[PDB]
């Protein structure tokens, strides 16, 4: 890192001088809790048929969605205290903060 | 294997299986497509698999300027010394700048309307064309940069392009920080959690880790609960605009042609200011436009975003509801009864137990959005904790935080405190009537609206160099 | 991880059921603080000639040892309240806890 | 490579360069060899480089039983159903078991005595032959396991090999835990930090991360300040024992021949009990046997352990003194005078500053062992915090912790509280007089010694099915 800068770098490199990559792009996320995988290190829960998580069957993501998230569109409730702009800024902000690449 | 077309579970595909009696997908041989996020350390069997963030975690408007040199460069107009960002050379929006087009190998925007032939936009972040509402915000910020750069030029004629770009970028970045922390986060978190997780700034602390935590990439997805099933466009009188004032969202994804060929960003920005968000409710969590029909127009099948959210947390090896509750210092319900108390809702608790068997296993997103919302906020205690914690690190751990001593002058800080998203909208569009502060609250025209003339502009005087 | 067990595994696998590798052998150390490298991710301080750490020249490890640690053996002060067995158990215990492999 | 013989800085080599006017190494083109630790993710330019732990973090006597399945089998005696650990077939120690010999490709022990041709030992951990005092401790634990399995066999004739092995292994693991947390840690940390970092055990908490922290592999090296420059060997009378009563440490490293051919483990165990540790003092930090002459007999040049410690912390990307202070909630001195206050030693502070320019840059080991010692402890506030924190995690995060419900029965727990290192030495050696509890404090014969017959044996009755 230069001894003296003036503006952010593009990648975030050098924001933190002691540990220059912190907040920089194309680095691993930090973890706040240790990861929990079927095999403890890489396979996601739901990967192997019949393999329970912590004593119980893993529920299909789609199924939870069907049973808990689904609702009739006509019941929709307008927020009397939030504009749609409140939604949109969240997504714009999300996109300043993280993007998780996956394979093409 | 191709995860796009195959339902075979083979690295790197982790496809969502279909339950019996699914309301939409009747074929159990079918699946919802899913690619596992890239591993930080490919192949390792020594390292606990982790995922990658392609963006700068700092609130630095990298969604405008890019997060990598080559791209940041391409986004810049380098035909001159005006420090501008490149704008579209083929189309304009009532005389105003649009985003340049990108040159994707497989352009999904082109697919949304074959004859229109409008490709996706090129911006700091790759998702700018995801929905036109998002595109309009990107386009707004682009305009503001060049507007800023044009003013500065007038003030400091001797400033070269590099200097003009940086100074304008530095301002846009602060604006984003200000809107986010002054105006936005308080309405996400509520005043109580706001105090708790974001106490009064003091100054830069070089021991605060600014990285995005893996769990945040899922918890900040709470936003999906706010999504309306239509894109709403209004005219200059804030009335429904023709053509098609209420497009189902399933017909706006990647539809950049609507911005270019159906009236630019004005009608969309007005739609955003004067239409209410969806309210998250324990039996009205997220709409079928994203639950049944995400990206319908560009994928072999329609996606379920909430389900994806949940599969993604498993892919990322995130602990369950209760571990996070514990992390946050919140009680961890063990029984259906105890969960009912946390949720003030025994029916939902029952449904969750029926799905998961234990609150230990509830997926963080699902658990997050299930909790009753905090007063004057739009998340429960769990998500407020996770979200609040992240943004404090981004603030206290950012050496270029706008209030940090030495970054801006005192006078520049005073000038900056004057900015607002509504002003920014007045200065870069044909819209002359906008939301009252707070723009994220105001949602009823004309009750929550004012004339642009009533709002003071950003005063760039203190940027004058002798 | 088996649903019920009675003794430790040899490797430490499965001691923690929710995250079955924790404390198991041949895994990455946990960090309590972000690492500090000359290049931010890999090269050790003192690697590149002239590259300063946090505004100051990196001190040769051997010089610090020479200038600070070195003393005359005949000055040695025996510990009146500790046996040499106190030193030895420390090493033995260390060797229950960590071994960092090298090439 | 070759890190053993080149001074070219080429990965994985990271040799220590020699300062002008070094007191030992006059060749300015020479250097002290050094290998960077293996990366957890080799090659990656995405993950911040990190290092690997080959061992189980838990206090489970893995240095006795091994941390990997194949090794753990090779260590077992499987000719029968007695669940014993393999013992040496070539030699015995006045009729007691010795560790089996290993079968190394490149064996350093052989180098310490050409004519003797005695190879390194084979144990749970590969460092067992590093010094005969360490070797003696391993051997001690080897016999104790066998003693227990043997006694369990009498109590329970129907138990097969696997059962006796596991049951005895579990006891040994519990002893290590008890000696460590009951007798050892309190004397490392001092009573204040003992209470702060190791409050009374409640029970297993499965959200407590038991992994070893990178900084710990470096900070626990405080022990190096306790090392005496000789190996002391005493006789049944606790008098200096001929032939060589005081062997310079640079001639015991990897000297497995001394154990086999110079009297076994008793004289070495007596020397440990009745010789004081070195005391760490701010102008007497570590001795030249380890600073000038480490592994002298088995390498082209003598190593400098304290310098190694510091090169290793940089290799590991470890933050400096002040960051660690801050991590621990301790004030961070910015100036020489402030550093002088923290150390209560102005001279030392000036030396450190001369070397590092800023207290932010002081290597963790150096800064850690520089602090004045806590009352009735042997580390300062910084090291106590790091050390204390690590051991609380190993305890609270260990599902098989000896006090954890379901692990042992109530009466078994009661019986285990009777164990002591002195007793273990009485049970597995020819020594009949040993140290008073606390063995780590007692150091003067005969003031601090008792007859073995006064110490109660571990009662195994409640292990009977
Ligand atoms: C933050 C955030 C993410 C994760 C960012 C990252 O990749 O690190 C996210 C994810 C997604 C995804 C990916 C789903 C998967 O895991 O496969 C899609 C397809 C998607 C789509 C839309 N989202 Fe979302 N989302 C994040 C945050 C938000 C917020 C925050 C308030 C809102 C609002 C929002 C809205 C939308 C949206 C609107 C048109 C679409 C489409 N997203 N997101
Ligand atoms: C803990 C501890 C380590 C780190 C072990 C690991 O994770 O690998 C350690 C290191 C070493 C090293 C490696 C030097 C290098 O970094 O290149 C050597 C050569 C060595 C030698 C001796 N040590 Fe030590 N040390 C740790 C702790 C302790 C303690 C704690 C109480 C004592 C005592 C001790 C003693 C000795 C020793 C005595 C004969 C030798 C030789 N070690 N250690
Ligand atoms: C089991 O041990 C763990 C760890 O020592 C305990 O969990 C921890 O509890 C603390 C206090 O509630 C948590 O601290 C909190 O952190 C959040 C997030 O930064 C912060 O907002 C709060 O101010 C608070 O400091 C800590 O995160 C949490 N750690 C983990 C890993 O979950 C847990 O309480 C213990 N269980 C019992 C019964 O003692
Ligand atoms: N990770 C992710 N993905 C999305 O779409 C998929 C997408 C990825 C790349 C470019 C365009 C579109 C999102 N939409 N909103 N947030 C998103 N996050
Ligand atoms: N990491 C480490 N290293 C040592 O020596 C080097 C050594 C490594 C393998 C086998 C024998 C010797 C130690 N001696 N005491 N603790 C040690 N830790
Ligand atoms: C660069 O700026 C000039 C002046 O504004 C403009 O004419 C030109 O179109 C710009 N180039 C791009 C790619 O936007
Ligand atoms: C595609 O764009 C053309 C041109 O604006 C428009 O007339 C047509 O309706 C669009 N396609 C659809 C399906 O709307
Ligand atoms: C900087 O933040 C860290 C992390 O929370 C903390 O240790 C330290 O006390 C903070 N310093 C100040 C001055 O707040
Ligand atoms: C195994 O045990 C038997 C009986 O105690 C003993 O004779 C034999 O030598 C042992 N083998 C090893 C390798 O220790
Ligand atoms: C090697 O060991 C033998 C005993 O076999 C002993 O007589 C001799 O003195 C030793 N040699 C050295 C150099 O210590
Ligand atoms: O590490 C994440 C976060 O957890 C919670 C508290 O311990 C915070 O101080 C810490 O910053
Ligand atoms: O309240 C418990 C705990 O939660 C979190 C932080 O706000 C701490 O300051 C607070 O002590
Ligand atoms: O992170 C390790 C150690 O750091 C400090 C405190 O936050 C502890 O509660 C914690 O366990
Ligand atoms: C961001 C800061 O980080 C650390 C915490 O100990 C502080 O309380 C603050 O939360
Ligand atoms: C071991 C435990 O870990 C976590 C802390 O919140 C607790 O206080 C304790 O130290
Ligand atoms: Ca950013
Ligand atoms: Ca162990
Ligand atoms: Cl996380
Ligand atoms: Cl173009
Ligand atoms: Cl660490
Ligand atoms: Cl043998």
């Amino acid at each position: 890192c230069p001894e003296q800068d003036k503006y952010r770098t593009i990648t975030g490199m050098c924001n933190n001088r002691r540990s220059p990559t912190l907040g920089a792009s194309n680095r691993a996320f930090v973890r706040w809790l240790p990861a929990e995988y079927e095999d403890g290190f890489s396979l996601p829960y739901g990967w192997t048929p019949g393999v329970k998580r912590n004593g119980f069957p893993v529920a299909l993501a789609r199924a939870v969605s069907n049973e808990i998230v689904r609702f009739p569109t006509d019941q929709l409730t307008p927020d009397q205290e939030r504009s749609l702009m409140f939604m949109q800024w969240g997504q714009l902000l999300d996109h300043d903060l993280d993007f998780t690449p996956e394979p093409a | 294997v191709n995860c796009e077309t195959s339902c075979v579970q083979q690295p790197p595909c982790f496809p969502l299986k279909i339950p019996p009696n699914d309301p939409r997908i009747k074929n159990q041989a079918d699946c919802i497509p899913f690619f596992r996020s890239c591993p930080a350390c490919p192949g390792s069997n020594i390292t606990i698999r982790n995922q990658i963030n392609a963006l700068t975690s700092f609130v630095d408007a990298s969604m405008v300027y890019g997060s990598e040199e080559p791209l940041a460069r391409n986004l810049r107009n380098m035909s001159n010394q005006l420090g501008l960002l490149a704008v579209n050379q083929r189309f304009q929006d009532n005389g105003r700048a649009l985003l340049p087009f990108d040159n994707l190998h497989d352009d999904p925007c082109l697919l949304t309307n074959r004859s229109a032939r409008i490709p996706c936009f090129l911006a700091g972040d790759t998702r700018s064309s995801e929905m036109p509402e998002l595109t309009s915000m990107h386009t707004l910020l682009l305009r503001e940069h060049n507007r800023l750069a044009t003013e500065l030029k007038s003030l400091n004629p001797r400033w070269d392009g590099e200097r003009l770009y940086q100074e304008a970028r530095k301002i846009v970045g602060a604006m984003v920080q200000i809107i986010t922390y002054r105006d936005y986060l308080p309405l996400v978190l509520g005043p109580t959690a706001m105090r708790k997780y974001l106490p009064t700034y003091r100054s830069y602390n070089d021991s605060v880790d600014p990285r995005i935590a893996n769990v945040f990439t899922n918890a900040f997805r709470y936003g999906h609960t706010l999504i309306q099933p239509f894109m709403f466009r209004l005219d200059n009188r804030y009335q429904p605009m023709e053509p098609n004032p209420r497009v189902p969202l399933s017909r706006v994804f990647f539809a950049s042609w609507r911005v270019v060929l159906e009236g630019g960003i004005d009608p969309i920005l007005r739609g955003l200011m004067a239409t209410p968000a969806k309210l998250n409710r324990q039996n009205q969590i997220a709409v079928d436009e994203i639950r049944e029909r995400l990206f319908e127009q560009v994928m072999r099948i329609g996606l379920d975003l909430p389900a994806l959210n949940m599969q993604r947390s498993r892919d990322h090896g995130l602990p369950g509801y209760n571990a996070w509750r514990r992390f946050c210092g919140l009680p961890q319900p063990e029984t259906v009864g105890q969960l009912g108390t946390v949720l003030r809702n025994l029916k939902l608790a029952r449904k969750l137990m029926e799905q998961y068997g234990t609150p230990n296993n509830i997926d963080i997103w699902m658990g997050g959005v299930s909790e009753p919302l905090k007063r004057k906020g739009r998340v429960g205690p769990l998500l407020a904790c996770i979200i609040g914690t992240q943004f404090r690190k981004l603030r206290d751990g950012d050496r270029f935080w706008w209030e940090n001593e030495g970054v801006f002058s005192m006078q520049q800080r005073q000038a900056l405190a004057q900015i607002s998203l509504p002003r920014i909208i007045c200065d870069n569009t044909g819209i002359t009537t906008v939301s009252k502060n707070n723009i994220f609250m105001s949602n009823s025209y004309p009750r929550d609206f004012v004339n642009c003339s009533t709002l003071p502009a950003l005063n760039l005087a203190s940027w004058r160099e002798a």
